[PDB]
């Protein structure tokens, strides 16, 4: 399962 | 808490012609809820990933382009519309994330290029990538 992240 | 829920369908034409290298970005047009909340959003995709570790993937994010107050909390879901017009390969936030102006949240490894780019898998009808994004802003 994938987790959300931020490009910064 | 209740939400304001809205969506945007982003069609990227001639997807096989994209020349973006690793780290290069395509941004969508801005969109909003239509609820006059003064929030403006867009999507961004990196066809060859954010960085070396993700260069085998499309990286897909929701960006808060402008907002009046200090912070917005929002859930989000991204899916691909396939050749049969159905949602597939969706990824969704498991909770609301905290956005400020200029901040994005999304999935660095949204879909593997070697899968997406093989037309037989039905995700690039007419050489178009169609992404469907649903946003739920916590009130």
């Amino acid at each position: 399962t994938p987790t959300a992240s931020s490009s910064s | 808490h209740m939400v304001v829920k809205f969506s945007y369908m982003w069609t990227i034409n001639n997807f096989s012609f994209c020349r973006e290298e690793m780290g290069e970005v395509i941004k969508s047009s801005t969109f909003s809820s239509g609820a006059n909340d003064k929030l403006k959003w867009c999507l961004r995709v990196n066809p060859k990933g954010l960085d070396e570790e993700s260069k085998d993937y499309l990286s897909l994010y929701l960006l808060l382009v402008s907002c009046p107050k200090s912070e917005v909390r929002a859930k989000f879901k991204f899916s691909i519309l396939n050749a049969k017009g159905e949602e597939t390969k969706a990824m969704e936030s498991q909770r609301a994330y905290r956005f400020v102006q200029g901040k994005d949240w999304g999935f660095k490894k949204f879909i593997r290029r070697g899968f997406l780019l093989d037309e037989a898998n039905g995700l690039l009808p007419d050489d178009k990538l169609t992404l469907f994004c649903e946003v739920s802003v916590v009130q």
